[PDB]
């Protein structure tokens, strides 16, 4: 996604 | 507009961590309207300590609008939260 | 008093005259010496119709409460914040003041570019 | 002074509304990088816009395209890429460039390989420095394109004649030999690799 | 190194006592400062050369891990630019928020 930087914390549901 | 009916919800920590999940965004216009965000829901999440560290590192940021979101969300915290006011 | 209020009248009917800068710095010193109530009046008309060179004048040499306005007015007439008299200006900002860290931020985001780069330049060398 | 200066502060608005514009369409990012801008303004497009991290997507579509300033282009933008980003896709990508860049090497003419090896060049020196394990691959790259540029050096006769200047020692950072141009380009990216990784 | 494993899968085997784990692992790293230190790019997840993925914050296997690293860091100011820059955000905020737990 491009609103998010490659290293940034991933989302788990 | 509904800051009243918020007080209700009652599943506060998976709303509150899909709400700030988008902190971490490049757009620093998505960081400030989630800076925003945390200060309207801070009647509810008060000594919420991930919230406090998003406003006081958006405090240095480089993006007007996202210190301008820090500074509302630190003047909402500020009046929900001590802990948060003595640092 | 009186004299203060024909001094208002005369700048808001009359025009300008034979200024002294020296006698001006002299009558504002003075009248902030004695903590005049008209003071912001004189100081409105007088910058009406160099100010710059009286205002740093006045705040680089005790001024006490009215050193407010007159770092408004500095601000405020002076359109940079070094821009003309630029000695008066580098010698409120960096010399061996209560109201110079407000100064100091003015001139860091205030000025032009050529002008931080000349203040830089006559800083370090 | 590149720093304080306005067209610093003009180059920061411009790539916040490119950010703004690469987050609501990432396809005009995608056409515009297709389309290609001067590569000055590559390390202040990745530096200034966080959305240039998924150029990564299109890049080996990009190094594909059939005109040499595409991927030309594509090789330079996956270089600072590189740097702003150590990613595993982007080990992956950097190896497929390197694989291009390879092929391109025995598919392109003298004139074509000058042409294309000038700007591309210096991208490798990225590449080291992101990936230590791209040193064997970068390596060999660089022994084949200076045997090869070597080559047509000897091929025809030369105003400077850099076969002779085999022992020559590190020089300090107009009208020559393309070859010979090319020559000294190779000797000089492996100079800016082994300094890179000595330090 | 067997200590944090076993420490760490009590966490998980019993997140309750997440407190007293933390406890331990701040003992452990301040009373053991030299033998953390070679283990530390085996605990942060730290590539030589890729950028590593920013770890989930209030994840209490990895602010256990960050109380041992923390507390080891502080008598050895040795080797402290081990850390990342997300690791020295993550510093900031147990600061904040673990201030009892970790040192300056």
């Amino acid at each position: 996604s491009p609103s998010y930087s490659p290293t940034s914390p991933s989302y788990s549901p | 507009q509904s800051e009243k009916h918020l007080e209700k919800i009652l599943n506060v920590d998976e709303f509150v961590k899909r709400i700030f999940s988008v902190i971490h965004s490049n757009d620093p216009v998505a960081r400030a309207i989630t800076l925003r965000m945390l200060g309207s829901l801070a009647s509810i999440i008060p000594e919420r300590k991930n919230a406090h560290h998003s406003i006081r590192q958006s405090l240095d940021s480089h993006d007007n609008v996202e210190v301008e979101a820090a500074v509302f969300a630190a003047a909402n915290f500020s009046a929900q939260s001590k802990d948060f006011a003595v640092g | 008093s009186s004299t203060v209020r024909a001094v208002i009248a005369t700048l808001r009917s009359g025009e300008q005259c034979s200024v002294e800068p020296d006698l001006i710095s002299k009558v504002l010193q003075g009248l902030i010496e004695v903590r005049s109530p008209h003071l912001e009046e004189l100081l409105t008309a007088f910058f009406s119709a160099k100010p710059v060179v009286v205002v740093s004048s006045l705040l680089l040499q005790r001024l006490g409460p009215s050193s407010g306005l007159l770092v408004d007015w500095l601000e405020m007439l002076d359109p940079e914040v070094v821009s003309s008299c630029p000695d008066l200006q580098l010698r409120l900002l960096f010399s061996r003041p209560s109201f110079r860290p407000y100064l100091l931020t003015l001139f860091t985001h205030q000025s032009s570019w050529p002008t931080l780069h000349q203040c830089i330049r006559v800083l370090l060398g | 002074d590149n720093l304080l200066c306005n067209l610093r502060e003009v180059q920061c608005l411009i790539c916040c509304l490119l950010h703004q514009m690469y987050i609501a369409d990432p396809n005009i990012a995608k056409l515009v990088h297709f389309q290609g801008y001067p590569c000055e303004l590559l390390p202040l497009t990745v530096a200034g816009i966080p959305s240039m991290h998924i150029c990564l997507d299109f890049i080996p579509e990009l190094i594909a395209q059939p005109e040499l300033e595409k991927q030309i282009f594509a090789i330079q933008l996956l270089s600072h890429l590189c740097i702003q980003y150590a990613l595993p896709k982007s080990l992956s990508v950097a190896r497929l460039a390197v694989n291009v860049m390879g092929t391109l090497l025995t598919v392109l003419t003298q004139a074509k390989r000058y042409a294309f090896f000038m700007p591309t060049l210096p991208s490798l020196v990225s590449f080291c420095r992101a990936f230590p394990p791209l040193y064997e691959d970068i390596m060999s790259l660089l022994i084949q394109i200076g045997q090869v540029c070597a080559s047509d050096v000897a091929t025809q006769t030369r105003d400077i004649d850099p076969i002779i200047t085999r022992l020559q020692q590190i020089k300090e950072k107009g009208s020559m030999d393309p070859d010979v141009q090319l020559c000294h380009c190779i000797e000089r990216t492996v100079i800016e690799i082994i300094n890179m990784s000595v330090s | 190194h067997l200590a944090l494993v076993e420490l760490l899968k009590n966490l998980t085997k019993y997140p309750t006592d997440r407190d007293s784990i933390w406890k331990c692992l701040k003992f452990l790293g301040s009373r053991h400062p030299t033998l953390v230190l070679p283990l530390v790019p085996e605990l942060l997840s730290t590539h030589p050369f890729f950028d590593t993925a920013e770890p989930d914050m209030d994840d209490p296997a990895y602010i256990a891990v960050l109380v041992l690293i923390f507390n080891a860091a502080k008598t050895c100011p040795t080797m402290p630019a081990l850390f990342s820059d997300h690791t020295f955000r993550h510093y900031a905020y147990l600061r904040d928020s673990l201030s009892h737990l970790v040192p300056a």
